[PDB]
């Protein structure tokens, strides 16, 4: 049975900027089956009134959701996303990079 | 330039857990315009695109009609295929369908699409010339003989060749300003120290549509693909995408490199140098 | 627009 790893890529919607209105991006892709738990983080406890986009999939079968909050920046707060699969032997957390 | 209208279904078995769950999504180009949620509250094909609310509830009804009776017949599919590859009532296991179709300037067809997969897997899928089936295995293969006897391809073509293109000049003239749109990228240029003696360089394709874009990197006209890092486009979550590509380079050879951009909403390629 | 009939039983 195809079973596939996710792809998480933690991001911004604008520009890392210090104090501002902008959105915490989290993409999962690559994945499959479709079951999956996506959480945000802020200094490793769960922000809540998290979104996310519809369920779609890609020519090649592999499910991809857009997990997003409305934020603000600061150097001290630690900005992450855990992500759980069957692909995944335990959650993923994947900090998120100003520049990347 | 050419468009395309496209729709995704999957449906989720969860035994024991009551019911399957039925998830469509429909696109043309780069933007989702409708969903349905077999969990969520509503029980109909809602809008999730400015020009789609125009929409009657004519227009509704039978969008829902639709999805529903495909995700009933699923419904009954997901056990016809357990059978079929003697598989046991516990797992849950995923069907999946995507459909659509190509137009080109003109507002006529180009191509058609119908492929389903089970559990990942390619199934069965539609022919070019919308008249036969492929089979993916043994099982697959009751499927297209079946179909085959119902003369499914016909009514597909049908759908595919005209009710579907149709459907799309609509949904262009009515979304002329979302749809027909082409929004060139922000770009910009980062440099980070790794060393004294390197540091990667990077460059910043932001907030375009569609998200067809390519991204080149370039030693004094020389293509490079020697320590090149391209991310997968990701979407900005107002409808834009992103890109970015980097390089490591020797510590000041920084002004050595250009990076090209190469996008739909561009009238000649860019250039950019730190 | 949606496909309506077919949806034959696989
Ligand atoms: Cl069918």
């Amino acid at each position: 049975m195809i079973q596939r790893t996710p792809k998480i890529q933690v991001y911004s919607r604008h520009p890392a900027e210090n104090g501002k209105s902008n959105f915490l991006n989290c993409y999962v892709s690559g994945f499959h089956p479709s079951d999956i738990e996506v959480d945000l983080l802020k200094n490793g406890e769960r922000i809540e009134k998290v979104e996310h986009s519809d369920l779609s999939f890609s020519k090649d079968w592999s499910f991809y959701l857009l997990y997003y909050t409305e934020f603000t920046p600061t150097e001290k707060d630690e900005y992450a996303c855990r992500v759980n699969h069957v692909t995944l032997s335990q959650p993923k957390i994947v900090k998120w990079d100003r520049d990347m | 330039g050419s468009h395309s209208m496209r729709y995704f279904y999957t449906s989720v078995s969860r035994p024991g857990r009551g019911e399957p769950r039925f998830i469509a999504v429909g696109y043309v180009d780069d933007t989702q315009f409708v969903r349905f949620d077999s969990d969520a509250a509503s029980q109909r094909m809602e809008p999730r695109a400015p020009w789609i609310e125009q929409e009657g509830p004519e227009y509704w009804d039978q969008e829902t009609r639709n999805v529903k009776a495909q995700s009933q017949t699923d419904r009954v599919d997901l056990g016809t295929l357990r059978g079929y590859y003697n598989q046991s009532e516990d797992g849950s296991h995923t069907i999946q369908i995507m459909y659509g179709c190509d137009v080109g300037p003109d507002g006529r067809f180009l191509r058609g699409y119908r492929q389903d997969a089970y559990d990942g897997k390619d199934y069965i899928a539609l022919n070019e010339d919308l008249r036969s089936w492929t089979a993916a295995d043994m099982a697959a293969q009751i499927t297209k003989r079946k179909w085959e006897a119902a003369h499914a391809a016909e009514q597909q073509r049908a759908y595919l060749e005209g009710r579907c293109v149709e459907w799309l000049r609509r949904y262009l003239e009515n979304g002329k300003e979302t749809l027909q749109r082409t929004d060139p990228p922000k770009t910009h240029m980062t440099h980070h120290p790794i060393s004294d003696h390197e540091a990667t360089l990077r460059c910043w394709a932001l907030g375009f549509y569609p998200a067809e874009i390519t991204l080149t990197w370039q030693r004094d006209g020389e293509d490079q693909t020697q320590d090149t890092e391209l991310v997968e486009t990701r979407p900005a979550g107002d409808g834009t995408f992103q890109k970015w590509a980097a390089v490591v380079v020797p510590s000041g050879e920084e002004q050595r490199y250009t990076c090209h951009v190469q996008h739909e909403g561009l009238p000649k390629p860019l250039t950019l140098r730190w | 627009g949606t496909s309506g009939s077919p949806i034959v039983n696989r």
